[PDB]
């Protein structure tokens, strides 16, 4: 959300406060949640610079 | 300047300290509109005097 802080926010994908768009998300259990446990997805929590 | 004009901190630097732009923008907006209104009142008073 514009200006919100967090590991996803500042390290993964930041968003300007003047952002003009839509955020559309839906649970992807039927697609991504599988017996493999979909661990391929990664976030960059630790980083020198936000 | 010392007055907050509805803002939560007198000194603007204290607002800058921890408050983040999503809230800092609105906070400083309130503070700056208050300060500018005060300056407007002062300049008008100076004009009449």
């Amino acid at each position: 959300a514009p200006g919100q802080t967090g590991k996803i926010a500042d390290y993964n994908y930041k968003l300007p406060d003047d952002f003009t768009g839509c955020v559309i998300a839906w649970n992807s259990n039927n697609l991504d949640s599988k017996v493999g446990g979909n661990y391929n997805y990664l976030y960059r929590l630790f980083r020198k610079s936000n | 300047l010392s007055s907050n004009f509805g803002a939560i901190s007198s000194v603007l630097n204290d607002i800058l300290s921890r408050l983040d732009p999503p809230e800092a923008e609105v906070q400083i907006d309130r503070l700056i509109t208050g300060r500018l209104q005060s300056l407007q009142t002062y300049v008008t008073q100076q004009l009449i005097r």
